[PDB]
């Protein structure tokens, strides 16, 4: 029984020769599924450490990077832990490069008429917010927009991330190192008016918020990226998280 | 003797990172016990893939009486545990189906299943129902505390 009849020849045959049959066992290198459709919303958690995540007009799928044309095209800056505190302490030298994290602190901080120093140093009282801005980021050729949003749950804030254009594309490795480096926090991919994001909740090195503020002060941002975040919170302030 | 050389055979299949053999005892093709067949476990940060389908294959042609054979995997809370049965026990069927290869454990997490049902996803997927053109393999990443599983059906490479 259980197609026993097949195979019963070729294990027999294979009984007789072991060495054979390790070479036939290891042969077996190539995956027949190469991708697996999923349902936004999709938590991070139930993906494997070697899972990327696709979301576009063609649906929403896993895939598996070794196979995955665009991480192997992709290959993607350092991500040590080391490195992302590094990242988040030298915040204040690289201001520049944070522009999307901060620029959006400063339209929140208008937004809702409120002291932008106070929303500064609670949210920098949550590094794993700029870990995961760090990590997407890469090197700075892709960056994904930011919005913070009050968690009712926990208190502080949650993070939505939001991916440029009407595809995204999470990198193995990328998904792997956000949810490793932010333990105390889950990860959901979702889509809202027609704009794919990510959503990172509170589940279960200092720095001066101070200096901080005051060089974001000296220094004048873009201005329509202050526009986008405007058009942002406006787009995102009815989604209900998932 | 000879469950000695089936759990053998299955031992030189299944990689030498996963520490184990016979499990936790004598039995004939005739006889088939409740208790496992064999063990093999995985310690912490271990990435190992077990060749399941080939494993539950051989028992099932080791068998003279008709038989379901069950892998069982376990997140005991310090590693991934995969054990043999020629009978899924009593009170983990699979959570596995061709939508979803996935499967993530939590400390004391069990997650199973049986030939019966690999053969129906099988024939579920367009995949060749030929011997060794599809084998089934998981693909385990061990992050305490949880164990990562990936049911993936592996091809040949024919090169
Ligand atoms: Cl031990
Ligand atoms: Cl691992
Ligand atoms: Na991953
Ligand atoms: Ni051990
Ligand atoms: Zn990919």
């Amino acid at each position: 029984l259980h197609e026993r009849q097949r195979y019963r020849g070729l294990f027999a045959a294979l009984a007789q020769t072991p060495s054979e049959e390790i070479a036939i066992v290891r042969s077996l290198s190539v995956p027949l599924v190469k991708t697996t459709p999923v349902s936004l919303p999709f938590c991070l958690d139930q993906t494997v450490a070697d899972n990327c995540l696709t979301l576009s007009g063609m649906g929403y799928y896993l895939g598996i990077g070794g196979c995955c044309p665009a991480c192997n095209a992709g290959d993607g800056a350092a991500t040590s832990r080391e490195a992302l505190i590094l990242a988040f302490v030298q915040q204040i030298n690289t201001i520049f490069e944070h522009r999307a994290f901060l620029a959006s602190l400063v339209v929140l901080a208008d937004r809702h008429n409120a002291p932008l120093q106070d929303l500064l140093a609670g949210i920098l009282g949550q590094p794993e917010l700029f870990f995961v801005h760090t990590i997407l980021r890469g090197g700075g050729a892709c960056d994904p927009r930011l919005l913070f949003y009050p968690d009712p749950t926990y208190g502080g804030h949650m993070l939505y991330v939001i991916f440029p254009g009407t595809s995204a594309h999470l990198h193995y490795r990328l998904i792997d190192r956000m949810l490793t480096a932010c333990p105390g926090y889950r990860f959901v991919a979702h889509v809202w008016q027609s704009t794919f994001v990510l959503v990172v909740r509170r589940n279960a090195p200092t720095v001066s918020a101070a200096d901080i503020y005051c060089k974001m002060r000296d220094i004048s941002f873009d201005g329509g990226l202050m526009l986008e975040y405007q058009r942002l919170y406006a787009t995102f302030d009815e989604f209900p998280p998932p | 003797p000879a469950f000695e050389g089936l759990v053998q055979r299955i031992r030189l299949i299944v990689p030498s990172t996963l520490r184990g053999g016979d499990g936790e005892g004598p039995y004939s093709p005739s006889s088939l016990p409740s208790r496992c067949a064999f063990q093999f476990h995985g310690h912490d940060g271990s990435d190992e893939s077990f060749p399941i389908e080939y494993v539950l294959r051989l028992m099932n042609d080791w068998a003279e009486v008709p038989c379901n054979p069950y892998l069982r995997i376990q997140n005991t809370g310090v590693s991934v545990l995969f054990q043999g049965f020629f009978h899924r026990p009593h009170n983990p069927g699979g959570a596995i189906t061709p939508e979803r290869t996935n499967v993530i454990l939590g400390s004391t997490e069990t997650t199973g299943l049986s030939l019966g049902d690999l053969d129906t996803i099988k024939g579920r997927l367009g995949l060749d129902a030929r011997p060794m053109m599809a084998s089934m393999w998981i693909s385990c990443f061990v992050r305490m505390p949880r164990v990562q599983l990936a049911f993936r059906f592996m091809g040949p490479e024919d090169a």
